[PDB]
């Protein structure tokens, strides 16, 4: 909210590229806002994309054709078990703390940016309480459960196939996490979500002859292009949603699946649940396992 | 002309701040926090 | 209407801004009298210089 | 508004007077079903002149694609429940969870089997839910045509109709077995995701798979933002009364798609994920039965060696 | 039905053009890679006979000793060697220096070592026999073989006749040289071009079941960080058991590669334990579910519910894996004393074996210890072991595999 | 019962339970109040709007 | 007018692919290897 | 003149500061004093 | 300037462009066939 | 304009895609005797058709 | 009539097939002219 | 005189540099001709 | 307003025609010293005999 | 509003934020002095460079 | 502005560093010339 | 009104350049300076 | 305003640019030069080439 | 609005814009020779060109 800038923080003029128009998308690409909290968002990013891009080229010894090569499969690691919540030295954690701490500096940064430009604009900053949850879901998994259980090493590795392995890895050590109750209603979410913007997207793509994008002139005037949507899924499914409700279940639904998974993350340490199967066997929601091996 | 170039300079100048001394921290001999 | 500002740095503020900015200036002084009490008390209970 | 003369125009029209049928207040049910009840235009009006289905009972409109849904509903559901909550584990609340239908043996093959045998309830359920589910996207096709509209709704839940197809028809048609299906059974089908996908060494490293999970992930954060542009700015009333959504993200996402460009991208997010999910499950096992090996080829290409 | 016919001739073309060129493309396979691809199946899934090591002894170039030994590759040498044991088994009907073979006569050692010794090496007689005078151990390669036909009996009567659900096959001379007398493969393609070179830190398993985290208490070869690999290697030749399996309990049967229990490691172990086991896979040609079931992989479950995408044989198979990797353990342990050659600087250029089934053991010196795609090479059933249904009962028996190193 | 894995005061049938129920619930609740408020009310007070169109 | 461009276009497509497909399947055979064969 | 945003620009780096401050000191493993 | 009410003379110039193509297609397809199948012929 | 392009191909063509394409053409033939000079020198190395 | 795009799609297409072939020819032991 | 010869001369300088980068790096992966590892 | 070849009239001002021309002379010159390279590396080491 | 500020730095300055970019030069250099003998005493405890 | 020569320049000069830049890591990463 | 535009972009590169190569000398175990 | 320019390169080059154009031609020669001159001393150091 | 530049390079621009890209120049010209001073005694440290 210092803003910096020219003309109300926006450096440039505006370019238009009327080819955009064509294909439906809008033709200008605008001034560049430039605030403090963005600067200091796009600092604290730059800082830590070049820390894990030199990392990971310093370990195939500053051979580019190699990193090219060997680019998804390099990893930075986070401190051993050992260490626990310490500092270790370089090259073996160090590196790790030091980018996790930007990359924290700069999502909050993003944070405070979208809300201040919310809040300047006139308009409420419900942009911002969405994004509460995404923080949340890397809150927990990168800071609040390694900090809890006082392991840095149970934060996922800096590289493209770390976080699948990191996935992997969760999952099996704490026993299949599809009998996760909340990574249940976690996928629950997210699939609902997707089907969501699936019919959302689908209706308005449809209806755009009779101007039912212009979604801001319909949550006061619905009109006909609003109403051929209402009775298209009236009678689908009966039941419909006018412009403003459809625009709730879709921010709540893309904010709950954020909690109910951070919630999912968080319990699955030893303090509370180390074995889901266990879990689910205690649950009864197993198919029965059978017999031992006879020996 | 130089407001902005206040801000942005300060704000490095910490980020600065904080990367040397997190790589002076991490250092074996000159961790002051382990003894 | 800025007769409380001194004419030294009168553009830049006006009354509540400077009546303000007098309290910032007490609340950081006193902060930092504290923390020479909080860094003493740290030094003479575990040095961690010589 | 400077639509690019030299290329083909792709964009959308605005039929003739549809901008000003928009009351300040909203109209209320009881006007705005009756305008819009056409008779005819269905995918069988059309072909066979007259036709029926007892038209809108209640809110839903019935249709002979409904029918047809309606019976595969029927036949589909008394299939799964009777051998899943009926006949299972433990009991019928704890059936639930853990009941299960198996696929159909290996030495059965590409054929059906009899009235008790081991697997004629996967097929049954199968062929009676593909029934239904194809009823249900003419049904939406027809009640498209009714409002002269797209075919963008039916089309996308016939890209998810193509998911479920390859699932349990293509890949066990390629592969010459029944016994390539999936179990029916909420807690069965997560054991059988689980070990299907393992036995293939670490799905994850399969490129259409991410490509899928980029597709879901990239679909619900766009999801977030466009519910939340909306609902922040459906209560602003000044100078730029749509605009101010689009210079909203210009400050902050410094390009700002537009009202219909962000619903063609989602729809185009939502669809290339699950195409590109239905290509990873028809590529697993028939050509290649390992996925993290099936990278071996990074290692030997012209330029890598060294 | 105005002309808007058009369309919907041209869909039934292009779906006749589609019928017929989908056709058209399998008749091509069948008539050319589909005929290709069944002679070349065929081949693959074949038992290993010993006209296979003949072949290759027959057809190979000679090669000069420089240890002072007759060429033992090619038709003539084999020849005169078959010659040359005829003469002896003529000379002498009863063995005189046998010391592992004990109450075999003359004539069926011939034919058991020329079949089984000989084409299981690919190596003819001149490569420990002096062909003159047979039973004079002159070379250090007979005393080689007679320590590792000890092993044959050692490993067979300790490991494999103990299996549950053992199937029938026992370990012959070919079952891990493959016609291949020195320089074997311990680890396959897919393993090193598999991999991803990173460097990662391993916490052992104590023997009440913990981890032990500072490095002052670890085995020497995992102090420092080491590469997946050879931490892959660390575990695989260092397989203990702290919970012997117990039917009675469905948690028991874990070893060093146990992660979801009550004292558990961390997430970072999981990488290099999958990578393990991602290399078992590789070794037998299978996937995960060969022996475990995904919903849970500690289970033994015997008869597991979903078939399509599990193995039946389940538990058998997890505690078979668990058998082996306790015998590739005891292997690194008494390698030396099992007649191998200690290799001096691990061999480099063409002949070598992927630098991984090279290992410097206790007593500081470099062997080529096997590994698990040594003896099964992508198979789940190793194709150079003998059933024992393939096997004669007694005098013709005898030639085939001695019931000395039976076990 | 002593269940091992517990959640707080939280047995795991009860979890799943509870969890599976309060979503359908909460899904019924929300999907009744959608469909009542999707288009104007008329009753004898007034006329409602659709959702939020009178800005206040 | 009604379709024969999207046809035009999309028969050499599928002769192009089919092709391809097709010299890959000869090539990849032990017998008809032609840039492979030694004696 | 931005006096206010740059006073609580300023409060905030102050919080900031100390929170990462307060986690470092006692999360090293020489001052965490929870060897009572 | 064609009794095909479904292409015109513009469109059906590109249309039997693909036409002729074809006749080629035909005659350079079986001469390479034949002379392949001349060399290792099947059943 | 069309005075170039010939009077056959007047419905398509408009008199600058004449000529992009004809240059477009004589590259094509040009490119096919340098490549027929290449596969026949690379024949007489290491014949791939008996 | 699209011309000045029909000769866009040939001119990658051509260059896409040198590049596979040239690719696979480079691939064969008897027909590698770089690693001999 | 208005067609994008600008256009295809900024595509003409692009290919050919990317062309030679990839060219360029296979020969110095094989190791008869690598001149960095004698 | 060209001076440009009275063939190439339709496509090139001299504008971009000047344009033209210097990419053309550019890729000459960056024939022949691609010849002197080739020819240079093949005295070194042939590859293709 | 431009008499304090030079005659030569005018047109990138004027009063307030010559003021204003006045301070930030006083707090550079004594901080860098600060900074200068901090430097100097750690190197005293140990130096990194020989 | 008659001609794009003054966004041109910039597009060769950034052209000339990641250049420079890539032979320079390449260098480096040489057994050979590794001087650091 | 002419571009002066290069003076931001010249002070980053300057910023990243320097600490690029503060960077890969302390990846030298022999050049480090943060030992003892 | 175009002056300084060459006739022939009249419709491209204004003052502005072709300014600009000499002073980057000449730092091609003054990052050419140099360049040279480096290589020459690293090839006496250990030659790359035969 | 500038009568202290070149003549020269007075179209291009004005006081304003020139009078800081002396500043720039003044700070390339000085960190050129710290950065050559600073060079200096690392190359008598250990020399990493031989
Ligand atoms: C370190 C960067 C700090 C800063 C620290 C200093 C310091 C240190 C000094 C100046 C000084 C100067 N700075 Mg200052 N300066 C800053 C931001 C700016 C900005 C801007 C882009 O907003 C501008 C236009 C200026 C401009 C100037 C001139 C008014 C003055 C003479 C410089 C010179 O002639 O060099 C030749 N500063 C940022 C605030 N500035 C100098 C001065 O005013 O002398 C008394 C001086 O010593
Ligand atoms: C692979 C399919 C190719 C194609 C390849 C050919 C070929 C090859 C020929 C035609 C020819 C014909 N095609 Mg055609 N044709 C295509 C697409 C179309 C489409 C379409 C829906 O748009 C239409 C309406 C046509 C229609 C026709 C008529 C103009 C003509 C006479 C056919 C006949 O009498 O058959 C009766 C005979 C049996 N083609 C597609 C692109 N077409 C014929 C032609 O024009 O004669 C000169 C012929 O030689
Ligand atoms: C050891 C030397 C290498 C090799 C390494 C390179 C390198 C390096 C380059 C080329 C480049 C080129 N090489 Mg070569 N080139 C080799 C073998 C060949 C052979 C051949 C049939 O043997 C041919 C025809 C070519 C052809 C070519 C041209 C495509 C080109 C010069 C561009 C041009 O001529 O514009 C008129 N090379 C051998 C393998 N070649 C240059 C290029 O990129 O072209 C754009 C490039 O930088
Ligand atoms: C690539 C697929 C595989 C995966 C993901 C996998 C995963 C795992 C995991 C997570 C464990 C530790 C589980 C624990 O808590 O008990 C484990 C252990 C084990 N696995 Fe695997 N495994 C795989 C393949 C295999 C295969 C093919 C075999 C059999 C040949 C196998 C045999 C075993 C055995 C015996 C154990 C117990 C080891 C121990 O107790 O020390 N695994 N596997
Ligand atoms: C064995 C033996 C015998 C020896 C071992 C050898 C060894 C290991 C030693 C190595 C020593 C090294 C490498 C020393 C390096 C010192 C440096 C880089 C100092 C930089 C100072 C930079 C300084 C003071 C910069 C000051 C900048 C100022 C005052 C800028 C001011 C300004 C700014 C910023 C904005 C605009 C206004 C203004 C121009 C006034
Ligand atoms: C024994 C009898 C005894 C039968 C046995 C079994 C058998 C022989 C066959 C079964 C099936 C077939 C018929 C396979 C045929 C296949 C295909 C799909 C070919 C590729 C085609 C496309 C061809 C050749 C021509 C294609 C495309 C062109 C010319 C593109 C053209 C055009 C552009 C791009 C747009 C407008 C302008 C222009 C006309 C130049
Ligand atoms: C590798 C294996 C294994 C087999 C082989 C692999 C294969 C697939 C194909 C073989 C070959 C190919 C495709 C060679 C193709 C080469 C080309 C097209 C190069 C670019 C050239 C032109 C160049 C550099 C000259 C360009 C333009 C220049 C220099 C400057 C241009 C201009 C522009 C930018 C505008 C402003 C300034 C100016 C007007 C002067
Ligand atoms: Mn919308």
């Amino acid at each position: 909210d210092l803003e910096l800038g020219r003309d109300r923080g926006r450096i440039g003029k505006p370019i238009e590229i009327p080819l955009l128009e064509n294909f439906g998308f809008d033709s200008q690409l605008g001034p560049f806002y430039l605030g403090f909290w963005n600067a200091v968002a796009y600092i604290t990013g730059g800082i830590f994309t070049f820390i894990w891009l030199m990392v990971m080229f310093a370990q195939v010894n500053y051979n580019p054709v190699a990193f090219a090569k060997y680019f998804v499969v390099l990893q930075i690691d986070p401190p051993s078990s050992r260490y626990g919540l310490s500092f270790p030295p370089l090259n073996e954690g160090g590196w790790w703390l030091i980018a996790t701490f930007f990359l924290t500096v700069s999502i909050f940064a993003w944070y405070m940016h979208i809300y201040t430009r919310a809040k300047a604009l006139g308009i409420k900053p419900y942009l911002a309480y969405g994004f509460t949850g995404a923080i949340a879901l890397y809150l927990v998994i990168y800071i609040i459960r390694p900090v809890w259980m006082g392991d840095w090493s149970e934060a996922p590795a800096h590289g493209i196939k770390a976080l699948l392995d990191w996935t992997n890895n969760v999952s099996v050590r704490y026993g299949n996490f599809y009998y996760n109750p909340f990574h249940m209603l976690s996928i629950f979410f997210l699939l609902g979500s997707t089907l969501l913007l699936a019919m959302h997207a689908g209706t308005i793509w449809a209806l755009e002859k009779y101007a039912a994008h212009e979604e801001w002139n319909e949550i006061q005037a619905p009109g006909t292009g609003t109403e051929r949507a209402q009775l298209f899924w009236r009678w689908c499914m009966g039941f419909n949603a006018n412009a403003y409700s459809i625009h709730l279940w879709a921010f709540w639904f893309a904010w709950l699946c954020g909690i109910t998974g951070a919630l999912g993350v968080f319990f699955s340490m030893p303090d509370f649940v180390n074995n889901w199967f266990q879990w689910g066997i205690e649950a009864g929601i197993n198919y029965p396992q059978g017999p031992t091996p006879p020996v | 002309p130089v407001r902005t170039n206040i801000v942005i300079f300060t704000i490095l100048g910490f980020v600065v701040a904080l990367l040397i001394h997190f790589i002076v921290l991490s250092s074996p001999e000159y961790n002051w926090l382990s003894n | 209407d800025d007769d409380l500002v001194p004419p030294k740095w009168r553009p830049l503020f006006n009354n509540q801004d400077w009546l303000l900015h007098d309290i910032v200036v007490k609340s950081f002084y006193g902060f930092g009298v504290i923390a020479a009490i909080a860094h003493l008390l740290v030094y003479l209970w575990k040095p961690w210089l010589p | 508004k400077a639509k690019d003369p030299r290329f083909p125009d792709f964009s959308f029209t605005v039929v003739e007077g549809a901008r000003a049928t928009r009351v300040p207040g909203g109209r209320t049910i009881e006007e705005i079903e009756p305008e819009y009840k056409i008779k005819g235009r269905t995918t069988f009006s059309a072909i066979f002149r007259y036709d029926p289905f007892d038209f809108w009972v209640g809110p839903f409109y019935v249709g002979f694609w409904g029918f047809v849904s309606v019976i595969g509903i029927i036949f589909g559901s008394y299939f799964y429940i009777n051998e899943t909550i009926l006949k299972g584990p433990y009991s019928i609340p704890q059936n639930f969870f853990a009941g299960r239908i198996d696929p159909p043996p290996p030495e059965l093959g590409l054929g059906f089997a009899a009235p008790g045998e081991p697997g004629f309830a996967w097929q049954m359920t199968v062929l009676f839910a593909t029934i239904a589910f194809f009823g249900w996207m003419m049904r939406q096709v027809d009640i498209s045509m009714k409002l002269d509209m797209g075919y963008h709704v039916p089309i996308a839940f016939g890209v998810a109709f193509s998911a479920w197809l390859v699932l349990q028809v293509i890949r066990p048609i390629a592969l010459g077995m029944w016994h390539e299906g999936f179990v029916l059974g909420i807690m069965p089908h997560l054991d059988w995701v689980s070990n299907f996908g393992y036995r293939y060494n670490n799905f994850f490293y399969n490129p259409f798979h991410a490509i899928g999970i980029t597709g879901l992930f990239a679909s619900t954060w766009l999801l977030a933002c466009h519910g939340s542009l909306i609902l922040s700015a459906a209560q602003y009333r000044g100078p730029e009364g749509g605009d101010i959504e689009n210079v909203f993200f210009r400050d902050v996402q410094y390009y700002s798609v537009g009202e219909s460009g962000v619903h063609r991208l989602g729809y185009i997010f939502a669809i290339g994920g699950i195409l590109s999910a239905d290509l990873c499950i028809l590529l697993s096992g028939w050509p290649v039965q390992d996925w993290v090996s099936f990278w071996n080829f990074w290692n030997n290409l012209p330029f890598w060696s060294g | 039905s105005d002309r808007q016919l058009a369309i919907v001739v041209s869909v039934a073309v292009g779906i006749v053009v589609a019928v017929i060129t989908t056709a058209t493309f399998w008749w091509v396979y069948d008539l050319t890679l589909g005929r290709a691809q069944r002679e070349a199946a065929q081949t693959a899934g074949a038992r290993w006979s010993p006209s296979d090591g003949i072949k290759v002894i027959t057809s190979s170039p000679p090669v000069t000793p420089t240890d002072g030994r007759q060429n033992w590759m090619g038709t003539q040498a084999w020849n005169e060697g078959v010659q040359a044991g005829q003469a002896w088994i003529q000379q002498y009907p009863n063995t005189v220096n046998v010391q592992v073979l004990i109450g075999m006569s003359s004539a069926q050692i011939w034919t058991y070592m020329q079949q089984y010794v000989s084409g299981a090496l690919g190596v003819g007689c001149q490569y420990c026999h002096n062909i003159n005078n047979f039973a004079s151990d002159e070379y250090p390669q007979k005393i080689a073989a007679r320590n590792m036909l000890r092993l044959v009996r050692d490993v067979n009567a300790e490991f494999i006749v103990n299996l549950p659900n053992w199937q029938g096959n026992y370990v012959q001379c070919a079952t891990c040289h493959n016609n291949a007398p020195n320089n074997l493969e311990g680890f396959g393609a897919q393993f090193i071009n598999s991999v991803p070179p990173i460097k990662v830190t391993v916490d052992p398993l104590d023997a009440n079941g913990m981890a032990i985290l500072d490095p002052a208490q670890k085995p020497e070869a995992i102090r420092e960080p080491v590469l997946l690999k050879d931490a892959i290697l660390f575990y695989i030749y260092n397989y203990q058991v702290w919970k012997p399996f117990d039917p009675n309990d469905p948690e028991s049967g874990r070893g060093s590669l146990a992660l979801t229990y009550d004292g558990g490691r961390t997430q970072d172990q999981v990488t290099i334990n999958q990578n393990v086991m991602n290399y078992q896979a590789w070794s037998l040609g299978v996937g995960c579910t060969f022996c475990h079931n995904s919903r849970n992989f500690v289970a033994y479950e015997l008869n597991p519910a979903g078939d399509n995408v599990l193995n039946p044989l389940y538990a058998y198979n997890k505690l078979k894996a668990q058998r082996m990797l306790l015998l590739t353990t005891w292997l690194a342990e008494n390698w030396p004393r099992y007649g191998a050659i200690a290799k001096p600087e691990i061999p480099t250029g063409s002949g070598a074996a992927s630098r991984y089934s090279y290992q410097r053991l206790g007593d500081g010196q470099i062997y080529n210890v096997p590994g698990c795609y040594t003896c099964h090479q992508g198979n789940n059933i190793p194709l150079a072991s003998i059933n024992q249904a393939n096997i004669p009962s007694g005098d013709a028996g005898i030639v085939v595999l001695p019931p000395q190193i039976r076990g | 019962g002593e269940a091992t894995q517990m959640i707080g005061p939280l047995t795991p049938a009860i979890l799943c339970w509870a969890s599976l129920i309060l979503t359908v619930l909460g899904l019924g609740l929300t999907f009744l109040w959608t469909n009542i408020t999707a288009y104007a009310r008329r009753t004898r007070t007034g006329r409602k709007p659709t959702a939020g169109s009178v800005i206040k």
